């Protein structure tokens, strides 16, 4: 069997990459870059083999010719008898996240306010709402609808990286990776949270698992999920209990991609390592837990289960699904 | 809606 080289996006990422190597006695090995396509220009090399993607980044990844090989299942909402590697995937729920107190704000007053995205090219955080917004105002401009926004990935200078806040230091505004402040979906909830920005397009996870005490973290040990709300795309406001009929979009889960011709190892690993390191995995959390970050999500999504098999073997735009691919292609077409 | 990006 030959080792797996992991692509980890950024320093903490790479950090926790490098545990995951050593426990699992070099059966995978680390590379990092600075950002997600980085990792996926490694991976097309030969330089990296795998790394787990949001669906816009798959997009990006599936375009270039790598495939997914297994999907993030988290907790399924209705009863499954089948295990977690079987359970079929749902879908996550994209939704606009706003503060109760912001008592104005809707889907429709959206232009010139503040805005949090997780990055540039993500599902939730990008595609779905400015592609929405794009085909709503008829006008490609979507740099401009918001006055200022944190949007990680976009240009430094502009003012969809005004409100991104950088590292500890200030270094590195606006990095698509966990380094800045305010990337992706708990430092786009943050930015909310923290009313640095009116609107962040987070999953509904996202503010379930940040609110009520669901994190211990400085920033949200504090918050109450009634001091949210979600916008729907009719105009209307509502509790975030809600998100079932006031979304978005669903998005396909984040999933592991790798070159074709390493698919069928990089599954084969995996499958035995999260046996090792997963949820009640035999050496989690004695040892080292593969789907914990400290609510960081790193490499993986902090609510992860299982990385689950795909049915189908599925290509990236069946994974995707074709309506999304859609969506993106029109969207990028702005581009 | 066509070429890889890189
Ligand atoms: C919104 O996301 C939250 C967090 O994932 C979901 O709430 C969880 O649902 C699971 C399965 O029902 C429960 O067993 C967990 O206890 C819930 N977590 C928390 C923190 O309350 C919720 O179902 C999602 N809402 C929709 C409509 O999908
Ligand atoms: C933005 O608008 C485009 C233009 O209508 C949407 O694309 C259409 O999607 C439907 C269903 O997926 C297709 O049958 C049409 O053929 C598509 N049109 C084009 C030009 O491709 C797209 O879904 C919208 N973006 C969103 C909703 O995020
Ligand atoms: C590493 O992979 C080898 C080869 O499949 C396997 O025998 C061993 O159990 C694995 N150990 C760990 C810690 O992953
Ligand atoms: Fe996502
Ligand atoms: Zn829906
Ligand atoms: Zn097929």
């Amino acid at each position: 069997y030959t080792r797996v080289v992991w692509c980890a996006v950024g320093p903490e990422e790479q950090k926790k990459c490098q545990q995951w190597s050593q426990q699992s006695g070099q059966n995978v090995t680390c590379a990092t870059a600075s950002t997600t396509d980085d990792c996926i220009v490694l991976v097309l090399k030969g330089e990296a083999d795998a790394l787990n993607l949001d669906g816009g980044y798959i997009y990006t990844a599936g375009k270039c010719g790598l495939v997914p090989v297994l999907a993030e299942n988290r907790k399924s909402s209705k009863h499954s008898s089948l295990d977690c590697v079987l359970r079929p995937t749902e879908g996550y729920l994209a939704v606009a996240v706003v503060k109760k107190a912001n008592e104005g704000l809707t889907w429709n007053s959206l232009k010139d306010k503040k805005s949090c995205h997780t990055a540039v090219d993500r599902t939730a955080g990008w595609n779905i709402p400015m592609g929405l917004i794009v085909n709503q105002t008829g006008s490609c401009a979507f740099d401009e609808f918001f006055s200022q926004s944190c949007a990680p990935g976009a240009d430094p200078k502009s003012r969809l990286c005004a409100l991104c806040a950088g590292d500890d230091q200030g270094l590195d505004k606006c990095v698509p990776n966990s380094k800045e402040k305010y990337y992706g979906y708990t430092g786009a909830f943050r930015c909310l949270a923290e009313d640095v920005g009116d609107v962040a397009f987070v999953k509904n996870d996202t503010v379930w698992e940040n609110t009520n005490g669901e994190s211990t973290a400085d920033w949200a040990k504090n918050l109450k999920r009634e001091d949210f709300r979600l916008l729907c795309l009719d105009g209307t406001r509502k509790p975030v209990t809600e998100a079932q009929s006031c979304h978005l979009a669903v998005a396909p889960n984040h999933a592991v991609v790798s070159r074709s011709d390493r698919a069928a190892h990089v599954e084969q690993v995996l499958l035995h390592q999260q046996a090792l390191f997963g949820k009640n995995g035999k050496n989690c959390p004695d040892k080292f837990c593969l789907f914990k970050s400290e609510t960081k999500n790193l490499l993986f999504n902090d609510n992860t289960e299982c990385l689950a098999k795909l049915g189908g073997r599925p290509t990236y735009e069946e994974y995707l699904g074709t309506e999304y691919v859609t969506a993106i292609a029109n969207l990028k077409k702005c581009s | 809606l066509e070429a890889c990006a890189f």
